[PDB]
Formats: structure tokens, C-alpha cells, sequence
């Protein structure tokens, strides 16, 4: 059987790369060719295109946040599952101010108005969600590794779920 | 009374989305194979034929006249 | 300088205790305790980051 | 949850957050969450009269590179290594998630271990300048904006139902 | 022996600094993922089980089991026996039970149990429980009145992992706010599990009535109302700092090599600081007696218990009162016991054989470090309660004398119970851990047998007289609408 | 070889609260013992099907709540 042979090849190739250091944890010296490229192109490209373009975009983004009166982390959409899992565990103090800012932003945006300049002198790029994003990612990675390492088989279209993995009832068209 | 207590959701909270991964792989495959055809027929192929036709100036063994 | 919020206290690059940027510092040993592997390249990087078989 | 997917993968070209944080990695750590300064009772940065006087912003416009559409964001979905890079909490770097559990950055010399790990609750870390920068709104209709008080008709107005 | 602790000598295990690289080599091998494999057909697919297939087996190496005692430099005592079984029973006992709670700290001991095996400094909650599972280990945590035990039953080969996991619950527990809040569910489950066991529920009522709002009386389970206010990670940590310390902890291991267990436990505490030992208020129990009539509308039967205070485990009355319990014995109509199963105990012969209306009659003897309860437990139909109490009181009045045949039968049965109970490994582990916590010493089953043989009728009379002088504790559970009043029980026992 | 224990390990303490190996009676047949060998009133074999968990069954008690609902709240179409 040729499948049994492939299973040995896969088993032996993975046993030979256990404990390997990830590519980003290896001290890496750039190739001489890359070094020449990074001394001619990168400098000029930053001074003429990247630098100005990305400052133009960044400054506009800061202004838009200041007009809405919101922080950068407020802009995250909770349809993303990492954001949702983080928002479960934020403290109430952070949670209360986050809601009020988002509410004011939507009112202003809907009514085509902008926050009074008196209230716009703040740093919108303060990463207040960072601790909880990292915790959420850790929790999700554990679940991924310890509970979702195989494409499991389940009875299909039973109990209001397709059996293909989703956990909420009536969350697909075919599950109505 | 009071605010709801914080608790993590028992997971996994992701999964069940294989149809979207199929569309990704099908679309990438089709469009990757369209790139090969368009790159070949519109640029490479034409230039290759010209080279071969100018490699017939050597005419050591150019195509025979009859050989029908 | 940067002794008050008006003077610039807490503004990165304007406050003496806050750097303009916060790049991660280099390390010579991995957190496992293994020595950090070192590689010297003599050819340009692979086009997609595509790893090569062992 | 509905059929959903997260790009929690080991990238071949982009590093994990534990190796290269994209946020301004300076945080203030406290022993208990109550010791954080209160944003509502903290004086904010002085107001300005011109948009060209508004303070500078800690974000790095060029945090991300390569081909692609421009984006500025602090977070990604990438998976973290088994042995994450030890965060430099002494200088204010954040320690949360994988870089606390799978590292020994929390250990103190003589402190009881239970007390040491307690200080690394994600609630005990807040960004520097949080209380002096976060907007704490008291209303969704700021002063000078139109609301029902201004649009209300005079009490002698005629019935507007018939029209 | 290099150190004597509370009357027992221990060999001191010294902390050593070893590289993670070198200890990793000694960790048991196991995989969570199997990514491919080498196919190999089942060679015994055609061999019936009646045909032996194993040849050239190494000769066995049998050693008489002996209990060995060691102590780490942090003060944690390690006591292990190796009966050469193939499954081990590792347990961690901490001298922090419900009795050490202040009234404002009600239920905290149970809360610690509820948060067991949650996230630690170097392991998430999910990873701890999935490891215990993939390795086929069972166990849990139980909080008592004097101690809290964390136990894991495992194949001996995986002890290095289990020791680490158990110790992490007391060394660097991360009592994260949202993980603790997820444990509020366990309180309601605990109450249901207690009330389902009628005998244990009536025992909880006895202790609460016996010792009024003090040490042993302190409720064993937290309530799900006002107690949830301080069911928080911060509150739990403060409780652990007060009571949980290496000096008050004892790691017991059954069917484990002592030198190996000591090594891995040493490595677990070497680079970390355990909770420092601090003085705490340790007040002797105050026995008040009293009565409680708890009604269960669904039950038609009446459970009656009359108890008296005993000096406890550390007294010289322990063995004599246990002989008295076996002498009075008891049984239940539900059970049909063959020869040697208590058919000739005094209660069975005097109560069960002569009173068809009595559903069950038994003697109980709880024992704690410095106090205990002894008495009779009788059950029947609700309307029979007045007669059930009379039967119980009459038996209590017959404890003035004992026949020589009864004493000998009680002593022999007690010795048989001791030896037969001891062979169970989980029982032995819990007995050792609870012994050291209570007394700091371990009395072996053989030594207890020697004490049992020295009990005379005079000792039984003396102990019984002391018990009957205490104010009775009178608990009625179930259908209580016909039970006598507490003063009737008191007046009957006033003569004694 | 025969299996003498239920597939679901108890995971609980054998000895009851306050009872020791000296005063627990005989754990092989005592009524309060958690490891008493069951009774063969109708013969041997039913222990392979017996539920050794002491707490009576509560039909329909929920165990599949991932924290999405409060107690007493009825989910509607799983939401
Ligand atoms: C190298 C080649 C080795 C050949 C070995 C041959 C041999 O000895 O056979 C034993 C060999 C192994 O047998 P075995 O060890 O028992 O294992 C059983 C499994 O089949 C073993 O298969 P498996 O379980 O390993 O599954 C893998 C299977 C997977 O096979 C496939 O997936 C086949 C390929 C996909 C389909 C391709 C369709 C292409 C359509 C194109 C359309 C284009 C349109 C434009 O692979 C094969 O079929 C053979 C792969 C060989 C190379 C290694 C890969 O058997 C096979 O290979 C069986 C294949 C089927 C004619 C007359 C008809 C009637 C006429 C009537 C009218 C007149
Ligand atoms: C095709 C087998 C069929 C057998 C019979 C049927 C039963 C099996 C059915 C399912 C088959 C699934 C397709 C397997 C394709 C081969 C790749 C593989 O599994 O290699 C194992 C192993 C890679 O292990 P791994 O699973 O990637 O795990 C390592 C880590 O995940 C991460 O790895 P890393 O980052 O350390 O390594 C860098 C990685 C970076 O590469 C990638 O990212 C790989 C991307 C996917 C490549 C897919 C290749 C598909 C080839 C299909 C050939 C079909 C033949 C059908 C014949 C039918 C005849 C009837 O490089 C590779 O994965 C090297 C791939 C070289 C493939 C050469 C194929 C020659 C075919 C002739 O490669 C080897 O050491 C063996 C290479 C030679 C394989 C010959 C077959
Ligand atoms: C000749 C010239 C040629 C020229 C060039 C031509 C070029 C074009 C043609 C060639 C195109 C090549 C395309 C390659 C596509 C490769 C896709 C791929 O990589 O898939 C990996 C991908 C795995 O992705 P993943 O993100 O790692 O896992 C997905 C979940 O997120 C995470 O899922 P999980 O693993 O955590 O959860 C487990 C669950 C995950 O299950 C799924 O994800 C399955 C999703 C099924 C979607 C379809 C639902 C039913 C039909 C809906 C209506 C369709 C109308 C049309 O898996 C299972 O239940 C395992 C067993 C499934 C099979 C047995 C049951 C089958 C029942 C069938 C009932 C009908 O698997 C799939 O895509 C599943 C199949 C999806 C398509 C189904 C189509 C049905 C018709
Ligand atoms: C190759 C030839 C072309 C294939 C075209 C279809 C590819 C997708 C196949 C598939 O099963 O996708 C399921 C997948 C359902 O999403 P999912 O949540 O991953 O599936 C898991 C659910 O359990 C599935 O439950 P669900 O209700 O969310 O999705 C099923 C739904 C999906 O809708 C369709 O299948 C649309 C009609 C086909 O089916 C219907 O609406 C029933 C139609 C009767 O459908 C899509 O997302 C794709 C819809 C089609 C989009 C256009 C694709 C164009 C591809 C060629 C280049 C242009
Ligand atoms: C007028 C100008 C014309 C220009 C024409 C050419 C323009 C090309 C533009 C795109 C390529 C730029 C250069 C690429 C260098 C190599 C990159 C590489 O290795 O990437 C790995 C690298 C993985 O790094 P990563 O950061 O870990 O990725 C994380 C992702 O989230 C991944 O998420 P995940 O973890 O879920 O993984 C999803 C999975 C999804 O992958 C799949 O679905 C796998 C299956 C489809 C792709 C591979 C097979 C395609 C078919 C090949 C031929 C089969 C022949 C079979 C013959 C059989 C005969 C029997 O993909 C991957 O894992 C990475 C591969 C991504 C797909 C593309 C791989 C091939 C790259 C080359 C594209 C074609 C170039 C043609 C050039 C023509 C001459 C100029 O990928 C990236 O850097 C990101 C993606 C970049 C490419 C996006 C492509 C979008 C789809 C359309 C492609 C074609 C567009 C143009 C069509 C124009 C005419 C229609
Ligand atoms: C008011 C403003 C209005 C502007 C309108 C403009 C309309 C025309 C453009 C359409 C797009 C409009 C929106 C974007 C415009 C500006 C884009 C920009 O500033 O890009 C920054 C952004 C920063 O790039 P980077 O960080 O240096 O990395 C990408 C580099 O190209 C290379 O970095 P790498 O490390 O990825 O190296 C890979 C490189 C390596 O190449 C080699 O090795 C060559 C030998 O590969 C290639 O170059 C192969 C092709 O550039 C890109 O995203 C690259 C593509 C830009 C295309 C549009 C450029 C327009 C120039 C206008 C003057």
C-alpha cells in the first residue's frame, strides 16, 4: 500500500524537525545583495514615496479618530473572534468608557458632525486593549492545539447544527 | 444586581467554515492558472517563436519543405 | 522639561523617559535556554518566505 | 458561534506579536487593579485652539512594510512560538498571554511565587498615559451641537398633526 | 533521620540546581499528536488468549513495602509506601480546612477546592486538564473540616508529570478573575451531592449542632448567596497566604519510588518560593450540644441521630471508643449480610432482630485532631419516631456493662476491619495524610492492632461513662412531625 | 482479563468526612462505604451497566452552556 509508505515519510520528516527554532528567532545576517538593495532603494523610496504616503495616511487616520472622539482600539469590529474573546474579559471601567466613546462617535458620524476641537487634544493610538488581545490569543491557541487538531466527524444536520463544526444552532442557511 | 461577572467562553469558538476555504483554493488555483496562460500566450510564446525563427538562420536542420 | 502635561510629559519623543520608537531588544539566548541559532546568508531571500525541505 | 475562521497560522513572512509588537510597547504595571489612576478624575492634556497645536501621536506610521494596502493596527492573528521571547518588563514592555505563561519574566528573587504571578494579571498592565489621554465622554451631543432643546417648537405653535 | 518534625524524624532532601536541558532527558516520554506512523499488523491477530505468547520474562524482584519519610528544605514532608503496584496514588494534604475560617471568611475552604487545577504560572487550565486526561489519570480535590486534599491516580510511569501538576495548585496558582467566576457553578453542585447522601447530610447537621458556630461546626460548603461576594481570586489568595504553607503541607505517595518522588518534588520547589509559614489562630472546639429538626417534604422516613463529644484522635480514648463502635456495630434491613458482616453486633441483635419497624440502626464515630462525635443513628417511618428514640435511649443505657464474649468479638472484628481496609491504596493514602495532619505521626495498621488487643472491659466502661456525661446532640431529618422534643432526650440521658 | 471497575473513575475521596481507616467500619460491606462490593440480589453482572455516581439523575440538566446564557433563560433558535 502506498498510503502506508506516505505515512512513514510524513512521520519521519516531522520527527526530524521537532524542536526547530522558528525563522523569526534565528539571528539572521542579511545577504550582501539585500544589503546593497537596502542602501540604494530603501533610503530613496522612503524619502520620496513610502515616507510621505504613509505619513499622509497616518495623519488622516489620527484626525478621523479625533473627529469621532474615539481611540484606535475602539475601531475594532467585534465580528472578529479574537476581539470578541478579548471583550469578554476587559474590566468594567475600561468597558464603560469604551462604550460611551463608541456611542458618541456613531452619533457624530450619523449626524455629520465632528467633536469640538476643545476635546480633541488626546493621543488616539494608546493600546489599551493590548493586554486582553494577547490573553485571548493565548486562550484560543490552547483550544486550537488541544481540541481542534483533527477534522472531526459528527452526525450531520442534527440538533440544529450542520455537524461540520459550528456550535450555534440555526447559524447557516441550510440549518435555517 | 450589578454588572455581569467576566467569564471566558468554553471553546473552541471557531470552525465549521470549510466552504469558504474551498472557494479560496478554487479561486486562487483558477486565477493562478489563468496567469500562466495569459503570461505564456500573450508574452512568452510570441517571443519564443521569434527566437526559434531567428534560430533558423542557422538552418542546420530547419523544417523540411515537403514532409507532408 | 516634560515635567507637566503642558510641557510634554508623557508624549513619546518629547518626554525624556519615553523613546520615539520601541523596537524589541536583541537577545543572544532563546528563552528555552538554547543558544540562539545564527545564520549568514549569501543569496537573496526566498520569494514568498517559502521554507525549503530539511 | 456561526461558521467562523481566524487566521491563527504560523506565517512564513510575518513575525508573531511576541517577537515584534506593533503597538507602542510601554506599559505601567501595578500590584492591584485599584492602584491604576482614575481616568475620570485625572487632568487631561491642555486644550488647544489650532489643529496644528494638537499633540503628537505615539503610533509609528511605518510599523508594517511590503506590498499591500496601507493599514495601521496594533494586533494580528498569528500563532506564538512554544518558547516566546522574554519581555523586558523592567523597561515597560508588556507581558501578557504566551510571554507570561511560557516564560519566566514574572519570577522575583525572594517573593512568594503566588504573589509574583498575581502581579502579571492582564488587568495590572495599562498603557502609559492612559488616564491622561482616554476620552471620557459625558454625552453623545457635545456642547454647540443641535438637539431637541433647540429644535423644540414654541409652546404657542399650531398643531402639526393635520399637516 | 536528619530532622524531627512534630514527633517524627525525616531525612532532609537538599535543593539542587540542575539545568532544564538535563532534567528534560528524564521526563517520561509521551506524545499528544501522532502525525504519521509505521504500519505493523497485529502479530497476535490469530493467537487465542488461552495460548501464552510472552517468553523470557525477567525474574521478579519483590521487596517488603516500608514507609519512608523525607522533608524538603522548604518544610514540605514527603511520606511514601511502595506496594509494587502498577498504578500510583499521589496526594497533597494541606492543613487548611473549614475549621480555620472566620465568620467573614465563610466557605473559603470550599472555594479553594472549586478553583483546583485551574491556570497556574506555567500551565493553562485547559492544558492541565487535557494532560491529566491524555495520560489516563483520574483525581480531584476535596476540602474537609481540617484539611484539603489534591489527589491523582496514575500509571506509575507518569509520576514526574503528576507531581508537578498537583504541586502547582499550591505553589504558583493564577487565580485569574474570569476563571474563578466560572467556578461559581460548583457550589450548587456540591450542595446537591451532599444532600443526596442522607447519611453524610445528617452528619453535617450533627457537627453544626454539636459545635455551634465554631471550628468543627463551621459549614463545610459555601452558600450561593452572600458568600459569593468574596468568592474572588483576590480573596482566595489572601486565604491561601494565611494557611497554605510548605510547613502545613504533606505529599503522600502510594506505589511510588520514594527517592524518585523526592527528586521530582525537590525540582518542583527548587527555583520557586513557597508561601511563608505564619502563625494563625488555632482555637479548641467548643462543644455545645443541642438539637436540629430538618424537614424534607419528599422523604417519608425519619432519620434520628443522637451524638456525644469524644476527645478526638490524639486522645488515649481513640482505640477504646472504636472498639465500642464495633461492639455496638449495627446494620440495615436494606442489606443482607452473610456471616461475619455484623449480624451479631449488639445493635443488630437487640434492635434490628427485635423491632421490625426499625429500618436501620448504626453507631457512628467521627474523629478529628482534638475532638469527635460518637452516637447512634436510627431510621424508620415518620410515625414511629417516638418509639425509635426510645429504642436508641435504651441502648445508650446498656453501655454500663459488656460481656467477655462481646468484647472479644468486637476486638477481632475491628482488627479484621483495620487490615482489610488498609490494603486499599486510596484508603491508605488518605489515612496517612490525615494522620500526619492531625497528629504529625503515622500509626501503622499493625500498631493499631496491638492497641486493640489491650482494650479491656474497664476501658470501655470508662469511655462510655465520659461520653454519656456530655450534653447530647439530637438531630432529626426527614419526617420530623412526630419526633420527641430535645428535653425528652435530655431527661432520659440525665440519669446517665 | 475482566474489568472490575466502572469505566468512569469516581475521582472522589473514599473515606467519608471525619471517618478514618480505623473507624469507617469494614469498607467491603459497610452501608456508608463508597467502595462496598454491590449486592447480588438478582445475580452477578449488572455492575457493568450500573451507574455508580451517588447523586440522582436530574433529567435535562444543562451541561452544554459555553457561558452564552444565564440560568433560567430559555435559548431561542440557539440565540
Ligand atoms: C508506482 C506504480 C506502482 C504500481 C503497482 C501495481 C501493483 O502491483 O498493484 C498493487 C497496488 C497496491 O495494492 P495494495 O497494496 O493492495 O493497496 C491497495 C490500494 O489500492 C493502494 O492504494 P492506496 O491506498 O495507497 O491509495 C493511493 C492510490 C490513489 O490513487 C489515486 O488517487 C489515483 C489517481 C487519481 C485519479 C486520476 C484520474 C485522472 C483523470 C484525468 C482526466 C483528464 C480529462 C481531460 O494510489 C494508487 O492508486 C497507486 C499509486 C502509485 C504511486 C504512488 C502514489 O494496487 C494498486 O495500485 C491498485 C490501484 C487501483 C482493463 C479492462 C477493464 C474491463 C474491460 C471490459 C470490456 C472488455
Ligand atoms: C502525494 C502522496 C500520495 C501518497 C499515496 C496516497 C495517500 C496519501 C494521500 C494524501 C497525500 C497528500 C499530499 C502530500 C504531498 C507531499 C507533501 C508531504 O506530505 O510531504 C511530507 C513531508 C513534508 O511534511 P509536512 O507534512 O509538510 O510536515 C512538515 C511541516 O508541516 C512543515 O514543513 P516545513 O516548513 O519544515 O517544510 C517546508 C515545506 C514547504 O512546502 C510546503 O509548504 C508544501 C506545500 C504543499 C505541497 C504539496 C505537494 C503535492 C504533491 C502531490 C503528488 C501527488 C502524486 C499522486 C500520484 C498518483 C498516482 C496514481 O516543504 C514541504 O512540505 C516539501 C514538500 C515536497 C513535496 C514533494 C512531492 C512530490 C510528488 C511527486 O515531505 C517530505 O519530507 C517528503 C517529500 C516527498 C513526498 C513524496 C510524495
Ligand atoms: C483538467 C483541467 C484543469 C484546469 C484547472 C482547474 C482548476 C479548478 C479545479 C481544481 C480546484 C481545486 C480546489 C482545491 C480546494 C482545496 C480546499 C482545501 O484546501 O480544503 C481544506 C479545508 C479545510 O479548511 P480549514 O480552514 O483548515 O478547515 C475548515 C474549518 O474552518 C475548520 O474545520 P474543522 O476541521 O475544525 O471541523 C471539522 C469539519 C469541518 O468541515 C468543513 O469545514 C466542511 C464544510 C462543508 C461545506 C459544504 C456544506 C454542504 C454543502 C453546502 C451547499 C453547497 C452547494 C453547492 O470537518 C469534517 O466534518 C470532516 C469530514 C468531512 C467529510 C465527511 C462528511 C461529508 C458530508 C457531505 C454532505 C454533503 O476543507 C474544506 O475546504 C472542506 C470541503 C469544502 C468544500 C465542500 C464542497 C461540497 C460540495
Ligand atoms: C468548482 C465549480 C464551482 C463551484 C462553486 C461553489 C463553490 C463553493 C461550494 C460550497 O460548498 O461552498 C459552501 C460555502 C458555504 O459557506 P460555509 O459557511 O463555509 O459552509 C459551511 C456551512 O455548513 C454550509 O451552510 P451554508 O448554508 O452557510 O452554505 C451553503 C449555502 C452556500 O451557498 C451556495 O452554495 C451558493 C450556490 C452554489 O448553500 C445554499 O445556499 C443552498 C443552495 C441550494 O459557500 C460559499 O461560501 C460560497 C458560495 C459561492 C460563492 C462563489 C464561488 C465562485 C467560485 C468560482 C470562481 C468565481
Ligand atoms: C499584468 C500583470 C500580470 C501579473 C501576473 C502575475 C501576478 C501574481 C500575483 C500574485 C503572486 C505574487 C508573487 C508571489 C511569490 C510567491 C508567494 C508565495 O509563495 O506565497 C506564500 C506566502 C505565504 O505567506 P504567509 O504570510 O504565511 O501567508 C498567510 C496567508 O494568510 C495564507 O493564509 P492560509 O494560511 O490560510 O493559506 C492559504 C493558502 C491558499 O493557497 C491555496 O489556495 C493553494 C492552492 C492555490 C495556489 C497554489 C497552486 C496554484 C496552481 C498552480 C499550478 C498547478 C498546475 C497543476 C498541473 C497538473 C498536471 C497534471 O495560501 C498559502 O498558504 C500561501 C500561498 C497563497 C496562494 C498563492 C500561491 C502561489 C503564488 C504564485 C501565484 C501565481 C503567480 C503567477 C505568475 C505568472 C507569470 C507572471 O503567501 C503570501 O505571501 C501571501 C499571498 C500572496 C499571493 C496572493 C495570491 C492571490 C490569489 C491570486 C493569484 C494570482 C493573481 C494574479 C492573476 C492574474 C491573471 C489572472
Ligand atoms: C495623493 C496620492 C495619490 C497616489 C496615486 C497613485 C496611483 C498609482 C498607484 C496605485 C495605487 C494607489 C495607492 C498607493 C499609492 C502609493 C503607494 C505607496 O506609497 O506605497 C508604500 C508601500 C511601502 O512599500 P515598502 O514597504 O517599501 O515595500 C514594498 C516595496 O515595493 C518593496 O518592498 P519589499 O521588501 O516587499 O521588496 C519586494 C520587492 C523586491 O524587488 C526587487 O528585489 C527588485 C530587484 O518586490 C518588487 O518590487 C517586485 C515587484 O509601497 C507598496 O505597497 C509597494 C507598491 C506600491 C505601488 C504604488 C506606488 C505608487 C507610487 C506613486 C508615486
Amino acid at each position: 500500500s502506498f498510503h502506508r509508505a506516505f505515512a512513514r515519510v510524513v512521520c519521519n520528516y516531522n520527527k526530524s524537525i521537532e524542536g526547530s527554532v522558528p525563522w523569526y528567532q534565528v539571528k539572521r545576517e542579511k545577504s550582501p545583495f539585500q544589503q546593497v538593495w537596502d542602501e540604494v532603494f530603501t533610503p530613496i523610496w522612503f524619502k520620496l514615496v513610502k515616507g510621505p504616503y504613509e505619513r499622509w495616511e497616518y495623519n488622516a487616520l489620527v484626525a478621523r479618530y479625533r473627529g469621532m472622539g474615539i481611540m484606535a482600539d475602539d475601531a475594532m469590529n467585534d465580528k472578529d473572534m479574537i476581539v470578541e474573546r478579548a471583550l469578554d474579559i476587559i474590566p468594567e471601567d475600561i468597558r464603560i468608557q469604551r462604550y460611551r466613546r463608541m456611542m458618541r462617535g456613531a452619533v457624530l458620524a450619523g449626524r455629520k458632525l465632528h467633536l469640538p476641537l476643545e476635546l480633541q487634544n488626546y493621543d488616539p493610538m494608546v493600546p489599551y486593549m493590548a493586554p486582553y488581545i494577547e490573553e485571548a490569543k493565548f486562550q484560543m491557541q490552547e483550544e486550537q492545539e488541544l481540541l481542534a487538531y483533527h477534522p472531526w466527524d459528527r452526525r450531520l444536520y442534527t440538533a440544529g447544527v450542520s455537524g461540520f463544526g459550528e456550535t450555534s444552532m440555526h447559524s447557516t442557511f441550510l440549518t435555517m | 444586581i450589578g454588572p455581569p461577572l467576566r467569564t471566558a467562553q468554553i471553546g473552541p469558538t471557531v470552525g465549521g467554515n470549510g466552504g469558504r476555504t474551498f472557494v479560496l483554493y478554487l479561486t486562487t488555483t483558477i486565477n493562478v492558472l489563468i496567469a500562466f496562460q495569459v503570461s505564456w500566450a500573450c508574452y512568452l510564446q510570441p517571443r519564443w517563436r521569434s527566437f526559434r525563427s531567428d534560430m533558423l538562420e542557422k538552418f542546420p536542420s530547419l523544417q523540411p519543405d515537403m514532409d507532408e | 522639561k516634560a515635567s507637566t502635561l503642558a510641557t510634554g510629559k508623557g508624549i513619546p519623543g518629547i518626554d525624556p523617559k519615553l523613546p520615539t520608537h520601541t523596537p524589541p531588544a536583541s537577545y543572544d539566548v532563546l528563552s528555552s535556554g538554547k543558544a540562539r541559532p545564527v545564520q549568514v546568508a549569501k543569496w537573496p531571500p526566498m520569494p514568498g518566505g517559502v521554507p525549503l525541505p530539511k | 458561534h456561526r461558521p467562523t475562521t481566524v487566521k491563527m497560522i504560523d506565517s512564513w513572512r510575518t513575525e508573531p506579536s511576541s517577537e515584534k509588537p506593533m503597538w507602542y510597547n510601554r506599559f505601567d504595571q501595578v500590584d492591584h487593579i485599584s492602584q491604576h489612576p482614575d481616568p475620570e478624575k485625572t487632568e487631561k492634556y491642555p486644550p488647544v485652539d489650532d489643529t496644528r497645536k494638537l499633540m503628537k501621536t505615539r503610533g509609528d506610521p511605518h510599523i508594517m512594510r511590503g506590498w499591500g494596502e496601507y493599514v495601521y493596527c496594533h494586533y494580528e492573528h498569528l500563532r506564538e512560538p512554544v518558547f516566546p521571547r522574554k519581555p523586558d518588563v523592567a523597561k515597560g514592555e508588556l507581558a501578557a498571554g504566551a510571554n507570561v505563561t511560557r516564560t519566566d519574566v514574572w519570577k522575583r528573587e525572594g517573593e512568594p511565587a503566588i504573589q509574583s504571578i498575581a502581579r502579571f494579571n492582564p488587568d495590572n498592565f495599562r498603557p502609559v498615559g492612559y488616564a491622561e489621554n482616554i476620552p471620557c465622554p459625558d454625552t453623545c451631543v457635545p456642547e454647540g451641537h443641535l438637539d431637541f432643546r433647540h429644535t423644540r417648537l414654541p409652546t404657542w405653535h399650531a398643531d402639526r398633526r393635520p399637516f | 533521620g536528619k530532622s524531627t518534625i512534630q514527633g517524627t524524624s525525616y531525612n532532609v532532601v537538599k535543593f539542587q540546581q540542575e539545568d532544564v536541558s538535563e532534567v528534560v532527558k528524564e521526563v517520561p516520554h509521551f506524545q499528544f499528536y501522532y502525525i504519521g506512523g509505521e504500519h505493523k499488523d497485529n502479530k497476535y491477530r490469530d493467537v487465542p488468549l488461552d495460548i501464552p505468547v510472552l517468553t523470557e520474562a525477567p525474574p521478579p524482584q519483590l521487596k517488603k513495602p516500608e514507609m519512608k519519610f523525607s522533608v524538603l528544605e522548604n518544610g514540605m514532608r514527603i511520606v511514601s509506601v511502595d506496594k509494587q503496584g502498577l498504578t500510583s496514588n499521589l496526594g497533597l494534604f494541606v492543613h487548611a480546612g473549614s475549621r480555620f475560617e472566620t465568620p467573614a471568611e465563610e466557605g473559603l475552604s470550599h472555594m479553594v477546592e472549586c478553583v483546583a487545577f485551574r491556570s497556574t504560572a506555567h500551565l493553562s487550565h485547559l492544558r492541565t486538564i487535557k494532560t491529566i486526561e491524555v495520560l489516563g489519570m483520574n483525581g480531584g480535590c476535596q476540602a474537609g473540616r481540617e484539611h484539603i486534599m489534591y489527589n491523582l491516580e496514575l500509571l506509575r510511569e507518569y509520576m514526574p508529570v503528576a507531581s508537578t501538576l498537583v504541586v502547582g495548585n499550591v505553589l504558583f496558582p493564577r487565580l485569574l478573575p474570569w476563571e474563578v467566576n466560572a467556578c461559581h457553578k460548583e457550589i450548587k453542585k456540591a450542595h446537591e451531592r451532599l444532600k443526596a447522601d442522607t447519611d453524610q447530610y445528617v452528619s453535617e447537621l450533627l457537627h453544626q449542632t454539636a459545635y455551634h458556630n465554631n471550628t468543627l461546626g463551621n459549614a463545610l460548603l459555601a452558600n450561593e448567596g452572600r458568600a459569593l461576594e468574596h468568592f474572588t481570586g483576590d480573596n482566595i489568595r489572601e486565604f491561601m497566604m494565611k494557611h497554605f504553607s510548605a510547613e502545613r503541607s504533606v505529599f503522600v505517595g502510594i506505589n511510588v519510588d520514594h527517592d524518585e518522588l523526592c527528586k521530582w518534588l525537590m525540582r518542583s520547589f527548587a527555583e520557586y518560593v513557597a508561601i511563608p509559614n505564619l502563625p494563625r489562630d488555632e482555637a479548641k472546639p467548643v462543644y455545645t450540644g443541642g438539637y436540629k429538626l430538618e424537614e424534607n417534604a419528599d422523604m417519608p422516613v425519619c432519620n434520628i441521630a443522637i451524638g456525644f463529644e469524644t476527645e478526638g484522635w490524639n486522645s488515649a480514648d481513640l482505640v477504646p471508643v472504636t472498639v465500642l463502635q464495633t461492639l455496638l456495630g449495627g446494620g440495615g434491613s436494606f442489606s443482607t449480610g452473610g456471616p461475619g458482616k455484623g449480624m451479631h453486633s449488639r445493635l443488630y441483635l437487640n434492635v434490628l432482630n427485635q423491632n421490625p419497624n426499625v429500618e436501620s440502626c448504626m453507631a457512628f464515630n467521627t474523629q478529628y485532631s482534638d475532638s469527635g462525635l460518637f452516637g447512634m443513628y436510627i431510621t424508620g417511618f415518620g410515625q414511629e419516631a417516638p418509639r425509635l428514640v426510645d429504642i436508641a435511649l435504651n441502648e445508650l443505657r446498656k453501655l454500663d456493662s459488656f460481656t467477655p464474649d462481646e468484647v472479644s468479638r468486637a476486638k477481632n472484628t475491628l482488627k479484621g476491619n483495620i487490615f482489610m481496609n488498609a490494603e486499599n491504596s486510596k484508603v491508605l493514602m488518605e489515612d496517612i495524610g490525615r494522620q500526619i495532619i492531625m497528629s504529625g505521626k503515622v500509626v501503622t495498621p499493625e500498631e493499631f492492632a496491638a492497641r486493640v488487643d489491650a482494650v479491656t472491659e474497664a476501658d470501655l466502661k470508662k469511655v462510655a461513662a465520659k461520653l454519656l456525661r456530655k450534653n447530647p446532640t439530637y438531630v432529626v431529618y426527614g419526617d420530623t412531625k412526630s419526633a420527641p422534643h430535645y428535653e425528652y432526650v435530655r431527661t432520659a440521658l440525665a440519669s446517665l | 482479563p475482566p474489568i472490575q471497575k466502572p469505566l468512569l473513575p469516581s475521582g472522589r475521596a473514599v473515606l467519608k468526612h471525619g471517618r478514618s481507616m480505623l473507624c469507617s467500619g469494614n469498607l467491603s460491606y459497610d452501608v456508608n462505604s463508597t467502595i462496598k462490593a454491590p449486592e447480588c440480589k438478582r445475580g452477578m453482572g449488572f455492575t457493568q451497566f450500573k451507574r455508580f455516581t451517588p447523586v440522582p439523575i436530574e433529567s435535562g440538566v444543562s451541561v452544554g452552556n459555553r457561558g452564552w446564557f444565564f440560568p433560567g433563560v430559555i435559548p431561542y433558535q440557539g440565540h
